[PDB]
């Protein structure tokens, strides 16, 4: 494909190893960690962002998370 | 140009009263003075030696045990002495062993053991202390010379040697006039404390009572014919297997505990005469006996040309080479700085009198543009190429960069580093004065903490100090944490 | 793979386009559309989530386009 | 035997570079970590002594920290 | 590096005398005890500490003798 | 790469994952990092190929 | 003009030869002669014997 | 160890901070993490030996 | 007896074959050919480069060194198995005997 | 600070007359004679008042 869209999460799982587990168990999580080291510069948005809309820890915590996490992988 | 892009190479622009201005010139980089209508003088330290030690004390770290005696007695005849206990070279301990018919003694229990051994320990290292009276702190300078062979040479300069003996020493630099340096070496990192710990073939610097406390047994150090060793028991054992007898087992060598025994030590070249290296002196420059090279030449009337590009520093400086193609006569260098769409005059010339020797040697000159886009024209005359330059950054950045680097210098010097540039003494004395009243305590309080405690302390007492209901506590409290936090991120350099 | 983290943000502006525009500007959206469009299951979970943790109008509506946005990226 | 008490904290030292400054500067925790993953058991013991000792939460907090840097330590 | 987390406390042992049982028995307190006398500021500290934190008494002890504990061995 | 060239922003130029050398055409290049373009699949238990 | 080459990367692979070890249980980490030349690639699982 | 034996924890002896071989009494071994035995002096910022 | 050898590690090591290079500041990391041997320790170290140095560009480039190692008077530690036990037990009887 | 000798005297040239004197806490400097080739000495006591 584009290799945007991994052939993951099907559940048609069987004991057997997959063609590839080791590596895209972490390949999109270090992506998403090689770009958050790399600009610093969305993380002050993104925890403005969480900061001002209506304010629940739960609720903050969230949508920094989720706001930080979205970004990378969808850029 | 002793000096360009070391990362800790600082100017100082200090003009005082009968212009006397105060270095404290540490190993680590060089300094550079520019000052009005006098040559830059470019200032680094060179190797620091310090020659005919005294040995003092000296350690051993691997023993040899030969000679095994021992003796015992029935259980209650009290304890076992060896006739040989009473040389200082042999080591003793006593322990209870269960004897018997078994062990031809005709009453049961549990008599005394004892046993000796022959102690020669093998590779000893030896600390060596420097007394203050065969110091050889040498001191290079440089000019600011137009020279090609200049950009960044280690090997160009005027050697000021510099003893205690002879405090104060001017050197002459060869057509500049000449420098007055009014130092103070005694004053100096301490060396009647430290001590040379030389072994194998590498060196170290620790504390006086740190190397008094090591815990390996010990010699005079009065280069004996053979040593008395002190406190030999602490490097061999001695297993008791079950209760039934003791041998004695040496412990090898240490030189890999000894190497992991001094971390935060900082180490020190040793081959032949020592040259220990990592010092810092402060130092007076009497710069009242200069000449600017040559003050009545004419100013140039051709173009020049740039045989290799222009590039920063990392500290808003460039250095352009140029070459002077015209065939006339040895001629200063004009200069102008052309700001953005304005004809000011903004920066200035760190060569301070960039002039050209022999038509050709591509003498270059070393300045610094504002930090907006500039122009940097070279030459009289429209035909005068023109470097353009744009320095990336603004003020502001400049100014904590320089916040950071002052911190930084005072974390290391104390109290020493409140005097680095104009000698004023209006106000910079009473500042020197009160932090050093406060440091000796500070330092007094803390040694001996490391790195990461040092942390937890300084946060402990920050977190104390946000929960307290009193101005006097948590503004105490807040300041010595978060200075402890920064000093512990510098600390162990 | 190397076929993620593209350096469409990367800031070195130009006037004429870059390799491919046209794809690049509109891959990603892709991507999600065909995710959705292959499974809609994600869809009442992600409305659930919101539902039950957004307080107001614009906390629920922005969790759940976050949620929405984020797993198909993230397959 | 003379690893213990290292020379560092004393003050003698400057700008340049002493011996040993990562491995040396990470080595106790290192070592304290170490230990602690080998022995998880006193883990417990140290909540249950922070938790039944301190009367308040700081406390507690001091308490089971600074033990638990202890005892990896002293062994 | 290695003398650090010295080989004891694991339970594989008898009555047979172990290795340097007493000097590896008191080597750890007589170096903390060295190394307190080698710096008695950090007693003033310690007990600054002690006495601005705990709220009782034998807290007050616990956080002094142990804190004092640690530094030299931390060291 | 190939007859095609392109300007890519240097600090991005060195986080794309793929094996890096030396670039001096010395006909033997020691690629560091190869593991990230080899994979190794290993069956259920057993071999591994 | 004038340019200098730096960081070749390599997009294709091509693995000629392969070589294996295996060593009973509780018998230490199996090692393999061609572990220590500058092209060889590798890392250690774990199987069943 | 030189002439004199021990009795060590399994878990111990794996996590002894020194770099260790396979074992499998091959002709030359191949170190793991030889870089904790090994420093690197940074003398100021110059040259690194 | 009969002991596996399992695995050994080292106390003395010796080093040989010093090698380095080093690149302008912003060339990024600087790599030797020699650095995949596992028989060779790198480490990566920022090194201040200039003129002097024969780098046009002023800065920090990287600097990387390397190191033969083959380590002396390696300690073994080996395990003994179950099936090579060699227990033995000496009893005596309380015989009248001098 | 104080000149702990009176006020002492060359009484001959050939061998020297030695001064004792105590300086001030301070890190101070002591001159001799006079002009520039003086002979001048460093000295740091340790201590405070
Ligand atoms: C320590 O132990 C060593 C051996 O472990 C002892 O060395 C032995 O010393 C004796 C007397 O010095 C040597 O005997 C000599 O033999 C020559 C042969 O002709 C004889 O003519 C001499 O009159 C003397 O009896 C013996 O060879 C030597 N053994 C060795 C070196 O292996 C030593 O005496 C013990 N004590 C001390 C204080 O070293
Ligand atoms: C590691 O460093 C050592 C020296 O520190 C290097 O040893 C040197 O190796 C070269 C080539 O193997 C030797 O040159 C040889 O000289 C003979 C003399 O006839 C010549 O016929 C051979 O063709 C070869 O050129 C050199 O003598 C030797 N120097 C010594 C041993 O002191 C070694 O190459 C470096 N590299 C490695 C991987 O060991
Ligand atoms: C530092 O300065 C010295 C002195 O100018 C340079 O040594 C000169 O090198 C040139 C090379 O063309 C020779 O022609 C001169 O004879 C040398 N002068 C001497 C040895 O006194 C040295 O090269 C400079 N450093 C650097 C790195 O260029
Ligand atoms: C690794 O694989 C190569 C792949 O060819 C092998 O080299 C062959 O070895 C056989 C056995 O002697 C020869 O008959 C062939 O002629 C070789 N082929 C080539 C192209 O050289 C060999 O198995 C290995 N090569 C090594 C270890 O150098």
């Amino acid at each position: 494909s584009v290799a945007l869209a991994p052939h993951v999460g099907m559940g048609l799982d069987t004991r057997t190893q997959t063609w590839m587990s080791a590596e895209g168990a972490w390949r999109q999580v270090e992506k998403v960690e090689t770009w958050a080291l790399r600009h610093p510069g969305f993380t002050i948005l993104a925890l403005f962002l969480a900061h001002y809309i209506g304010t629940s820890l739960t609720q903050k915590v969230v949508i920094f998370i989720l706001l930080m996490l979205v970004t990378p992988s969808m850029t | 140009m002793r000096c360009v892009g070391v990362g800790n190479r600082d100017f100082v622009e200090g003009l005082s009263g009968a212009t006397w201005v105060d270095v404290v010139l540490e190993h680590g980089g060089c300094v550079t003075t520019m000052a009005k209508n006098k040559p830059t003088l470019d200032i680094e330290l060179q190797k620091t030696e310090a020659t005919q030690l005294a040995t003092l004390r000296k350690l051993c770290i691997e023993g040899k045990i030969t000679n095994i005696t021992t003796d015992s007695r029935c259980p209650t005849q009290g304890e076992a002495v060896l006739p040989e206990e009473q040389d200082q070279n042999y080591v003793c301990k006593h322990t209870y062993v269960d004897r018997g018919w078994g062990n031809g003694c005709g009453l049961f229990g549990k008599g005394s053991l004892v046993t000796c051994a022959k102690f020669q320990c093998l590779e000893p290292i030896e600390g060596k202390v420097v007394q203050y009276e065969n110091l050889k702190y040498t001191v290079i300078i440089t000019v600011h010379t137009g020279d090609q062979h200049q950009v960044g040479n280690e090997t160009q300069g005027v050697t000021a040697e510099i003893t205690p003996q002879a405090s104060t020493t001017e050197a002459i630099l060869p057509e500049y006039g000449t420098l007055g340096l009014e130092c103070s070496p005694r004053t100096g990192l301490d060396f009647n404390e430290m001590i040379l710990l030389t072994m194998k073939n590498k060196a170290w610097m620790v504390h006086r009572q740190w190397f008094f406390d090591l815990p390996l047994p010990w010699a005079s150090g009065a280069t004996t014919e053979t040593p008395t060793w002190n406190r030999k028991e602490l490097l061999v054992t001695f297993k008791n297997a079950h209760a039934k007898k003791q041998e004695v087992v040496v412990l090898g060598s240490q030189e890999g505990a000894m190497h992991t025994a001094l971390t935060g030590a900082t180490e020190i070249q040793n081959s032949g005469g020592t040259s220990i290296f990592a010092g810092h002196l402060k130092c007076r420059l009497k710069m009242d006996k200069l000449e600017l090279k040559g003050m009545s030449y004419a100013m140039c009337t051709n173009t020049f040309v740039l045989k290799k590009e222009v590039s920063e520093t990392q500290h808003g400086t460039i250095l352009i080479k140029v070459e002077y193609k015209g065939e006339d006569a040895p001629c200063k260098i004009p200069f102008s700085t052309e700001d953005g769409q304005g004809k000011a005059h903004n920066g200035r010339l760190i060569t301070a009198n960039p002039v050209v020797t022999k038509k050709e040697e591509p003498v270059n000159i070393e300045a610094e543009p504002p930090f907006g886009e500039s122009n940097i024209v070279i030459g009289i005359g429209d035909n005068a190429l023109k470097i353009n330059w744009y320095k990336k950054g603004s003020s502001i950045g400049k100014m904590f960069e320089a916040t950071a680097r002052g911190a930084r210098r005072m974390a290391i010097l104390g109290d020493t580093a409140w005097d680095f540039g104009s000698v004023g003494g209006v106000l910079n004395s009473l500042g020197k004065m009160v932090h050093q009243i406060f440091g000796s305590a500070y330092t007094a309080l803390f040694s001996g903490v490391s790195w990461v405690m040092k942390i937890g302390i300084g946060v402990l007492l920050t977190w104390i100090g946000l929960n307290s209901k009193n101005t006097s506590m948590s503004f105490s409290c807040i300041a010595i944490g978060i200075i402890t936090l920064y000093l512990g991120a510098v600390v162990q350099a």
